[PDB]
């Protein structure tokens, strides 16, 4: 029930930047303090192990200290691959306890993203439903907004949008939104259009299909 | 040469059981620490239990106390979470992981097992292709729609197409079943002269389709 | 000069009364050790109690380790397996104690991990040095 409060909760640096990561033990726990990096999909690899010693292999603009009952992880040259959500955890008392974690964004110059739509398929269509699919694709910041529109009607509340992680090497984003009809809903519309919003895009940019 | 496997996650009804299993290389677990560390889907790291078997020494958290039990087999090297009386909130990615001894960091974790506690029905996915519109640079894709529970794998021209593919997070929906969409860049010179599959594997109902992507 | 005084800090050390007492100390640090291991819940206050009292014997055992190591000399004392092996453990008993109650802020520095079980193996020293007393 050591309680590992970790700050901030997330953040996002430049490349070279130097970041830091804090956590306060609820009470003191001696150096057995680990920091652990894990990236999206994968399992966390240990980075650092009693408070401050490097494991090995691990790059050295990974460090640990400590003062007491505060621990701090600092990325002292921040680089691309970077990106990640890091965990501390103690592992003197029972039960081994971690932190919430703190997510790590890289930022970047801005890019604007390529829209693609995608009207849906004939064999989709059988089934009596028609998903309709917006692809912003490589851009960053993070922050995009996309708005369906059916007949320059204003849609709500019928899509859903998800988010690939950021990329390890040029360090953008991709999303997908769906929006989904009933196959006869559809068929009364001619003008599907997405207009995405972003700050890449000096205003809102629209892709379309008719029918 | 260190490596850990684990096995034996799934899909399973609230009150049934499952056992994961971790098979270890590269050390002997009858002299190190072994432990099993879940995370909840978006969540945070949960340490579940440890054995030290030179000390005939187990240890568990509250949570899963009475109900999970770990042990190991040192002639298979092999670790063992036996988990019974499971629940909604037991729905997490079990790792295996292993330190030198019990007051050691963990210093290597295995990839994984999803664990998926739920009365909901298993069910493929239907695929369908995202064509490409009419240098250049196309992009295609396909949907996976309707599917439970998670994880569907999905890869391009049987993973030789790696270069400019998103695979995005599955989302929920009303239904309670899983869609998601995969897609890929490529230069449109490319549509009509080379061919775009995409595997689509879905192995908690044992669904393997292949769909052609074109124009 | 040096070999006298060598002499008379033999003429206490090798004493009955020191060589008992010094036994009593044994079984003292021990019995300190679990009365410290069974109360439940302690305040840190208590505990640095229970840790300097552990530091002060640790300490006692060093001092006369470093006078049998100056009384027979280092060439003459460091021969014997069965006091090499007694000082070694007072040493390593003594330096997890020190780190334990009063270094704990710097021990990070050493980059020592396995600390609990450190501490578990310092603790059972303290009773496997009885058991070289038991042949004598
Ligand atoms: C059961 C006797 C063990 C007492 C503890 C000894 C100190 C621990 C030293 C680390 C050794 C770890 N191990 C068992 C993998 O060798
Ligand atoms: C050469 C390294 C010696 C380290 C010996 C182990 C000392 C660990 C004591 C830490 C005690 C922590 N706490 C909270 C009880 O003070
Ligand atoms: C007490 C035995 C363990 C030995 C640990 C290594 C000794 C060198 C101490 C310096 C460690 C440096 N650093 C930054 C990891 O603390
Ligand atoms: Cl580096």
């Amino acid at each position: 029930d050591i309680q590992m409060t970790q700050s901030p909760s997330s953040l996002s640096a430049s490349v070279g930047d130097r970041v830091t990561i804090t956590c306060r033990a609820s009470q003191s726990v001696s150096s057995a303090v680990a920091w652990y990096q894990q990236k999206p999909g994968k399992a966390p690899k240990l980075l650092i192990y009693s408070a401050s010693s490097l494991y090995s292999g691990v790059p050295s603009r990974f460090s640990g200290s400590g003062s007491g009952t505060d621990f701090t992880l600092t990325i002292s040259s921040l680089q691309p691959e970077d990106f990640a959500t890091y965990y501390c955890q103690q592992y003197f008392y029972w039960p081994i306890t971690f932190g919430q974690g703190t997510k790590v964004e890289i930022k970047r110059t801005v890019a604007a993203p390529s829209v693609f739509i995608f009207p849906p398929s004939d064999e989709q269509l059988k089934s009596g439903t028609a998903s309709v699919v917006c692809l912003l694709n490589n851009f960053y910041p993070r922050e995009a907004k996309v708005q369906w529109k059916v007949d320059n009607a204003l849609q709500a509340g019928n899509s859903q949008e998800s988010v690939t992680e950021q990329d390890s090497k040029d360090s953008t984003y991709s999303l997908s939104s769906t929006l989904t009809l009933s196959k006869a809903d559809y068929e009364k519309h001619k003008v599907y259009a997405c207009e995405v919003t972003h700050q890449g895009l000096s205003s809102p940019v629209t892709k379309s299909f008719n029918r | 040469e260190v490596q850990l496997v684990e096995s034996g996650g799934g899909l399973v009804q609230p009150g049934g059981s499952l056992r994961l299993s971790c098979a270890a290389s590269g050390f002997n677990v009858s002299s190190s620490s072994i432990h099993w560390v879940r995370q909840a889907p978006g969540k945070g790291l949960e340490w579940v239990a440890s054995i030290s078997s030179y000390y005939g020494y187990t240890s568990y958290a509250d949570s899963v106390k009475g109900r999970f039990t770990i042990s190991a087999d040192t002639s298979k090297n092999t670790a063992y979470l036996q988990m019974n009386s499971l629940r909604a909130e037991d729905t997490a990615v079990y790792y295996c992981a292993r330190s030198y001894s019990w007051s050691y960091a963990i210093d290597y974790w295995g990839q994984g097992t999803l664990v998926t506690v739920s009365s909901a029905s298993t069910k493929g996915p239907s695929v369908f292709p995202l064509a490409p519109s009419s240098g250049g640079t196309a992009a295609l894709g396909c949907l996976v729609k309707d599917y439970f529970p998670e994880p569907v794998t999905v890869s391009w021209n049987s993973g030789a197409l790696t270069s400019g593919v998103h695979t995005f997070p599955a989302v929920l929906q009303s239904s309670g079943l899983y869609s998601l969409s995969s897609v890929v860049t490529v230069p449109s010179s490319s549509l009509g002269t080379q061919t775009y599959i995409c595997n689509v594997n879905h192995k908690p109902s044992n669904t393997k389709v292949d769909k052609k992507v074109e124009p | 000069g040096v070999g006298r005084v060598q002499f008379r800090v033999r003429a206490v050390i090798d004493h009955l009364g020191m060589r008992v007492f010094g036994v009593f100390l044994i079984f003292l640090d021990i019995i300190l050790m679990i009365i410290d291991l069974s109360l439940p819940g302690k305040s840190e206050s208590s505990q640095s109690f229970y840790d300097g009292m552990a530091l002060a014997l640790s300490c006692y055992f060093m001092l006369d380790l470093g006078l049998r190591i100056f009384a027979y000399g280092p060439k003459n004392f460091f021969t014997n397996p069965w006091e090499v092996a007694d000082g070694l453990i007072i040493v390593v008993t003594f330096v997890v104690t020190i780190f334990y109650t009063v270094l704990d802020e710097y021990v990070q520095e050493t980059g020592a991990d396995g600390l609990g079980e450190l501490v578990v193996l310092a603790r059972l020293l303290r009773v496997v040095r009885l058991a070289r007393i038991f042949y004598s």
